[PDB]
RNA sequence: AUACAGUGAAACUGCGAAGGCUCAUUAAAUCAGUUAUCGUUUAUUUGAUAGUUCCAUGGUAUAACUGUGGUAAUUCUAGAGCUAAUACAUGCUAAUCUCGACCCUUUGGAAGAGAUGUAUUUAUUAGAUCAAUGUCUUCGGACUCUUUGAUGAAAUAACUUUUCGAAUCGCAUGGCCUUGUGCUGGCGAUGGUUCAUUCAAAUUUCUGCCCUAUCAACUUUCGAUGGUAGGAUAGUGGCCUACCAUGGUUUCAACGGGUAACGGGGAAUAAGGGUUCGAUUCCGGAGAGGGAGCCUGAGAAACG
């Protein structure tokens, strides 16, 4: 009979509104009780009339249900659905501690609950009864004690009412009446918000416009109060960006910086976390990032710091120069917050931006060579601007070179800070010449020429376009140096580089050849580059495998030289990842 | 039918004289029943133990499925229009597997007004059945084996992927 | 790619991999060719076991004609006749199989009266 | 091509390669007895059939381990002992004389074709042959 | 159209019935002053 | 009208008996009346072994299974409670059935080959043997071909030997059929002629399937005792 | 019938406490095979 | 033993018969092994395997049986009267599962929110990451490209004339005091849905002893060869039909020619001297007067 039934609520809507309403004030008919439950609460209640309640809540989650639209509401089935639910929660909350038929009642209340939030799942923006107040202060007077009961992943019947209430456009009467975003805020500002949190955090995004869109001066202090609240829930969206959503923490953010600018350290906290929605997870899309920092630059346009959101909008900057994302928007962006950072670094900074990213003109080229010339102090920014166009963005080669030794000649006139500088330098070099560049390559062969200001002849030989002598050469100079782990790593880098997979050129023997010539080279400093030569011996196994074979089982056969240099000089290690690789070595003859 | 069995023709050698034998239980071909449209009745037969099979021949309540969302609500049955692997099947109008026939799409503008709203995002060439009422849609089920009419409507790609043929 | 009715489509683009040494090119994984019956994407399952040999003709299309001599050491006339054998097969969206083009196929679910084998290695 | 389990090459022939005067030279050289009866034990029917012969008085050895073995008496089936009993006392009538089988010097069968003549160890080498002697 | 129209002769059929002489009771006359126009 | 694995001597009768229907095939196995009337002995017809089968002092897997022609395949434990009789039966080396005797510490479990791990319904792992001991949930490093222990008072699986190059390897299927030393070579090939090769006396060398060998432990320590002589 | 209705009643509820609790009781093992893979 | 109580003609029941003769001549297509069926049926064997409840027990209609009879007559019959079910078919049925605001610290979970199947036939998708023994140590960390591992490349919207949530029994008075069968309460066989195995069958990969070119062409003349879709199927399948393409086999032996094909092929046992006698499965498929159509079953075009 259940499957009759819901054959019956299938083809329960084939008649008019007219026989609709009719069959649900018949439904309504069985135990409304207007004339003892419509003034403030029920009479009396059983077991068995509550059995009839549940059924009624059932049956009206039904119809709701099948007729998902219209549901043929009318206020004799609202008076009914309160007096059910204030009897269910009267029952619940007034019967002994016995748990059988007060978990029946209380099953029956949140389905009650359930059917209640189906009729403005339905028909929400088509009756908006205009006596909500007498509902809503049975229901506050019934729900009071859930202060934070719907602080949960799951809990979502006040939650969800909540949400209704909050999502309409003339139903939040009953919210800016008294309280529905206090409540709301409470259980939101608790502190083991699982994943509806952001949900309620949209729902107060999104109901905050229809609280300054009312012209109600309660509703604008509530609107006051979201902001408020928004100021006040400053570590929720910090906590619980465990998802890609961070586009409500950005739409939340850039409508907080258009709307309330309430406090200096307001200003600066909210600088400090969008800062850190650039410096916490590496998963944040292109127009959420931008409108990230352009909400850091519209809090610091208003009430930013002079020295440590400098500080931090200038880091925030460099990143965002090394960035440069999206076709220039993150970098016009980045201009933006340059300007606005309010520093003297970033007055040269905004200054040597904007001299350069003036749409695709000569003056990129004009303007390294004006600082150049006219060599800056502050020269984080200006390095991070100066090795962005010394990667692989085309254009500024000679430049790009001038930069560098500009950046080693205030390295050299410094003589501590611009030495870890220089080890930025180099510790982004190194992952320039482990790529696929080519003009960035010889620039990063270039930074490391001026870097060595045998070995400079050795450097601009290696970067000399010849590459028959030139490379001869440099077998020679790894000759000379046979009879360093980062440095020698990246000199094999570059040369592997440059014979990396280039099957359209002759010497590939004579060029992995320097390259196990050099790996041996700091295979013998023991001492420290055994752990380069270890890596560098994995790497080529790893490309061993990488799609490509030819050269490098030459590359492993060599580099096993290594391996038995220093058994002939054993005459402890690690034998057990020695033999796993023998295995793999022997499963791969079996190929 | 006859047969299941490559006894009785020619392999890909050319081969002859094949006089082979008594048929078999187990090269039963039973008759083709061309289910058409009239009052609900499915023949029970029996296969392989007790293994009823419905054999459908006048089924009307087609479980048609609203596409975009995954919809399968009840409807009736007119007619077939284009079914080349009979082009007589859609002269006498019956009712096979993948047939593309036509649906008074009343439910589905219940369904519409009822988890929507308003009446009429949604592609022009069905918005003009949504108005008048007889959409084109294409059964999944096998009423000559399950018994049942199910299917898919039509919503764009596939409308236009027939519309052009027929 | 579709010159016939009813719904010309993957039958649940889409893609799948019957594994066991066997590659599929990224236009059978991502293509707009149907692969109905070619066992990469497919709805046939792989089993049994794969033979391998030249083609004779390749003339109408989903059929593929492989030759197949092999050694049979012959005690008889203390001599080996030479072997040849033929067996049809359905295309694939990885080789226009030309003549001579020794090609190997895996044993799956008769799709035609004489075709159990399907394309799954040119070399 | 592929395996076939074949119980007729892992199964004891032994049968195809005993020849009589093989195994009489064996018993003669062979340095150990012979368990041979109590003289009167082993004629037959009061000397109406034969004495019997070695073949006879071993399978007879072998049904009385079987009797007593599993504790069943043999039978008298029919289409079996129509064959063996009456063409084995006849040929046993034939050519045993005085326990002693003198069939096999009336019967063409070559000794040193099967029995003889090594198969395996063929020596088909001049140098397997000279590893085979030293 | 290998089975479509074998124009061939079969054998049960080619004395399955027998005709008749008169047939038409009317006259082939009455015919032609019967559909003239 | 028999097998050769049996050890059957053909002075015995006319009609053979066929094994009902159970865990294993009918090809690889030996019904009780071939096992207790006349291989060792219990019996003298198969009245009286009807008889002791009513008695129920049979007790294979650790059930009793009162039935004449029971399939009894590879290694079920067949136990007797009088004179606490423990028997592990094996194939020998020339294609027969050697019941080995044990003790009740070793006929207290079994092990099998894993032929399939499904995702049947309701995402239940799955696993299945000779005998078909359908058990809940083994790890999901079980390939085919591996080898459970099972319990033998509940069913669940104890322990569980691994399939790889250099394990203990039975072979039971094809020409090779009972064959032990499970190392010279290791060949997978594409579908048939695939195996791990089993060594001699003088380390000679052996091909089979994958499905007519199973592992049976490592190479010095089986948990099974095995005959010798 | 009564006494009947006692024995039906109470072996079907023991049936239900045996098998469902037992088979969660083995899917928690599952569990700690998944935890420990 | 005044509602049953042992013998038991004739009736329902469970099963029995669980595999027997003759006739016309098929060249790996009859047969034997083998590969596979996530391409499929399955009684029995074996291992596993069920959560939707509004204002003390459900209905006549038939036997056997009596009684009246017909007919030459049957395991042929018809009226009239009763009467039972594990026959027919309507219908009676406690509250337990996770996340846990709070914890009072161990006797720890009270509030709130989310739960709950099968059988049939339809669609979207769950089905790239983090942990170090190490890159730099700045003896702190952004760590995966290197050195090794891991989750990982049935959840839901509907039909169906939908099956069920034990009217089976045995062993054990046993525990409790809800003040009386108030709760009985412990276990095992038979049930009972589904999966897998086993059995058997059907297809299917390949292999296997006559001479054959005076058989050099066959195949489209039961689709020839393949593709697409449907029908039928236990399912794969030109197995059948619509449409389309003109294919496919062959001198590396297609296709065709016959018998000591009452003989042969291991089809199998072999025998301690018979060297093609010498153990057997099968010659081919049919048939229950003759073709045709239908039915039954886990299995059939049934020796019944």
């Amino acid at each position: 009979n259940g499957s009759q039934s819901i054959k019956a609520e299938d083809e329960k809507v084939v008649m008019p509104y007219v026989l609709r309403i009719f069959f649900g004030r018949a439904q309504v008919p069985p135990t409304s009780g207007q004339k003892r439950s419509r003034k403030i609460a029920v009479i009396s209640v059983l077991p068995n009339f509550k059995k009839p309640y549940i059924n009624d809540f059932l049956s009206l989650a039904s119809e709701r249900l099948d007729y998902n639209y219209f549901f043929g509401n009318s206020h004799q089935i609202n008076s009914s659905k309160a007096t059910l639910k204030t009897i269910r929660r009267m029952t619940g909350f007034v019967n002994i501690v016995n748990s059988t038929l007060s978990v029946l009642r209380t099953n029956f209340p949140l389905h009650t609950n359930s059917v209640l939030q189906p009729l403005i799942y339905s028909i929400a923006m088509a009756y908006y009864v205009l006596d909500t107040e007498s509902t809503e202060e049975v229901h506050l007077r019934k729900m009071a004690s859930n202060l934070r009961q719907q602080g949960l992943k799951c809990l979502s019947s006040v939650f969800e009412f909540v949400g209704n209430t909050f999502d309409w456009s003339t139903s939040m009467e009953d919210i800016y009446a008294v309280v529905v975003k206090p409540r709301i805020s409470h259980f939101s500002d608790e502190n083991l918000q699982q994943p509806s949190s952001l949900l309620r955090l949209f729902l107060y995004w999104a109901h905050n416009p229809s609280l300054y869109q009312f012209l109600y001066y309660d509703e604008f202090a509530t609107a006051t109060a979201l902001m408020d609240t928004i100021s006040n829930q400053h570590v929720k969206e910090a906590v619980i960006g465990p998802i890609i959503e961070a586009a409500d923490s950005i739409i939340r953010n850039p409508v907080n910086d258009d709307h309330y600018v309430d406090l200096v350290t307001l200003i600066c906290t909210s600088c400090l976390k969008i800062l850190p929605s650039l410096y916490v997870k590496l998963s944040d899309s292109n127009s959420i990032s931008t409108f990230l920092n352009l909400l850091v630059s519209i809090t610091e346009m208003g009430f930013i710091q002079d020295d440590h959101v400098r500080s931090r909008l200038i880091s925030s900057l460099i990143s965002i120069l090394k960035g440069k994302l999206k076709k220039l928007q993150e970098n016009d962006t980045q201009k933006i917050l340059k300007i606005l950072k309010l520093i003297v670094f970033n007055y040269n900074c905004s200054w040597s931006d904007i001299e350069e990213l003036y749409t695709t003109i000569s003056s990129l080229f004009k303007t390294f060579d004006e600082r150049n010339l006219r060599v800056s102090l502050t020269e984080l920014f200006i390095e991070l601007g100066r090795k962005v166009p010394e990667l692989e963005s085309i254009s500024k080669l000679v430049a790009d070179l001038n930069s560098y030794s500009s950046s080693r000649m205030h390295e050299y006139d410094f003589p501590d800070f611009i030495n870890e500088k220089p080890n930025l330098n180099e510790a982004s070099k190194s992952i320039s010449m482990l790529k696929d560049i080519l003009l960035p390559n010889i620039r990063i062969g270039l930074r490391d020429s001026l870097e060595e200001v045998v070995l400079s002849y050795m450097v601009k030989n290696t970067k000399y376009f010849t590459d028959f002598e030139d490379m001869a050469i440099l077998l020679y100079n790894g000759d000379e140096e046979a009879d360093r782990r980062q440095r020698a790593i990246k000199r094999l880098g570059e040369h592997a580089h440059q014979l990396k997979d280039n099957s359209i050129s002759h010497y590939l023997i004579p060029m992995i050849e320097h390259y196990v010539f050099s790996d041996d080279e700091r295979y013998r400093n023991i001492g420290n580059e055994t752990q380069i030569a270890i890596g560098g011996l994995a790497q080529h196994m790893s490309w061993n495998q990488y799609k490509a074979l030819l050269r490098r089982y030459i590359s492993m056969l060599k580099t096993k030289p290594n391996q038995m240099k220093q058994a002939v000089q054993l005459i402890t290690l690690r034998i057990v990842r020695d033999g796993a690789e023998s295995k793999l070595t022997l499963s791969k003859f079996p190929s | 039918g006859i047969s299941r069995d490559s006894r009785h023709k020619r392999s890909a050698t050319g081969a002859k004289r094949a006089q082979f034998r008594k048929k078999r239980k187990f090269e039963l071909g039973r008759q083709p029943a061309n289910t058409k449209i009239g009052a609900k009745r499915i023949h029970s037969v029996r296969t392989r133990g007790g293994n009823k099979k419905y054999r459908a021949l006048r089924i009307e309540t087609g479980n048609f499925s609203w596409a975009s969302e995954g919809i399968s609500k009840k409807t009736r049955i007119a007619g077939v229009v284009y079914h080349p692997s009979n082009n007589e099947l859609v002269r006498t109008n019956t009712l096979t597997k993948a047939a593309i026939v036509q649906i008074d799409a009343t439910p589905f503008r219940q369904w519409f007004e009822a988890h929507y709203g308003q009446t009429l995002k949604i592609e022009s060439s069905v918005e003009s059945q949504f108005s008048a009422g007889r959409l084109y849609a294409c059964i999944s089920s096998r009423p000559g084996q399950s018994g049942r009419c199910d299917g898919y409507i039509l919503e764009g790609e596939e409308l236009a992927f027939y519309l052009r043929r027929l | 790619q579709s010159e016939r009715a009813f719904q010309k489509q993957p039958h649940i683009r889409w893609y799948k991999n019957a594994g066991l040494g066997f590659k599929t090119p990224k236009t059978a994984i991502e293509g707009s060719y149907i692969d109905k019956k070619c066992p990469f994407t497919g709805l046939v399952s792989i089993r049994g076991k794969i033979l391998t040999g030249t083609v004779v003709s390749t003339k109408m299309h989903r059929t593929i004609v492989i030759r197949r001599a092999y050694l049979h050491y012959i005690p008889k006339y203390n001599r080996y006749e030479k072997r040849h054998k033929n067996v049809p097969v359905h295309v694939s969206p990885a080789f226009r199989v030309q003549v001579g083009d020794i090609v190997t196929v895996g044993q799956c679910r008769p799709i035609s009266k004489t075709v159990r084998f399907n394309v799954v290695k040119v070399s | 091509f592929e395996d076939r389990f074949d119980a007729r090459e892992h199964k004891d022939r032994s049968n195809k390669s005993r020849m009589q005067a093989m195994e009489e030279y064996i018993r003669e050289s062979s340095d150990q007895p012979d368990w041979s009866a109590s003289i009167g034990a082993d004629i037959v029917n009061h000397g109406r059939g034969g004495i019997k012969s070695l073949r006879d008085t071993e399978k007879e050895r072998r049904v009385t381990s079987f009797e007593e073995d599993n504790f069943t008496r043999l039978n008298i089936t029919n289409k079996a002992e129509k064959r063996k009993q009456k063409q084995r006392e006849r040929n046993a009538r034939m050519n045993v004389i005085g326990g002693e089988d003198f069939g096999i010097f009336s019967s063409k069968r070559k000794l040193e074709d099967s029995t003889s003549r090594r198969g395996a160890k063929k020596t088909r080498s001049a140098w397997d042959r000279a590893q085979r002697r030293l | 159209k290998g089975r479509k129209l074998n124009y061939s002769v079969q054998d049960p059929i080619a004395n399955y019935e027998a005709p008749i002489t008169s047939g038409y009771k009317w006259s082939d006359d009455q015919i032609d002053e019967f559909f003239a126009g | 009208a028999a097998p050769h694995h049996w050890l059957l001597d053909k002075l015995s009768g006319c009609y053979a008996p066929r094994p009902s229907a159970g865990p294993h095939k009918l090809r690889e196995s030996l019904p009780l009346i071939v096992f207790l009337r006349n291989r060792l002995k219990y019996a003298l017809n198969g009245r009286e072994v009807k008889a002791i089968l009513m008695q129920r002092h049979v007790k294979v897997d650790g059930k009793v299974r009162t039935d004449t022609t029971y399939p009894a395949g590879f290694m079920d434990v067949i136990t007797l409670d009088a004179t606490n009789e423990n028997f592990r039966l094996v194939y020998d080396v020339k294609g027969r059935f050697a019941v080995h005797r044990i003790t009740d510490e070793e006929a207290s479990y079994k092990l099998g080959k894993v032929k399939k791990v499904q995702l049947g319904k309701k995402g239940v792992p799955y696993v299945v043997t000779h005998d078909g001991r359908t058990i809940r949930y083994p790890d999901p490093n079980i390939k085919v071909n591996d080898t459970v222990k099972i319990d033998l008072a509940s069913g669940k699986i104890t322990d569980f030997i691994k399939f790889d190059a250099g394990k203990l390897v039975y072979v039971t299927g094809g020409r090779n059929l009972g064959r032990i030393g499970t190392i010279v070579h290791k060949e997978r090939h594409d579908g048939g002629f695939d195996l791990v090769h089993i060594k001699d006396s003088l380390d000679n060398t052996f091909v089979t399937r994958l499905n007519n060998v199973f592992v049976i432990g490592e190479q010095g320590k089986p948990y099974i005792s095995l005959p010798k002589g | 019938r009564l006494q009947r209705k006692r024995h039906q009643r109470a072996l079907k509820v023991r049936n239900a406490q045996a098998q469902r609790e037992a088979a969660a009781e083995y899917a928690q093992l599952l569990a700690k095979r998944l935890s420990e893979r």
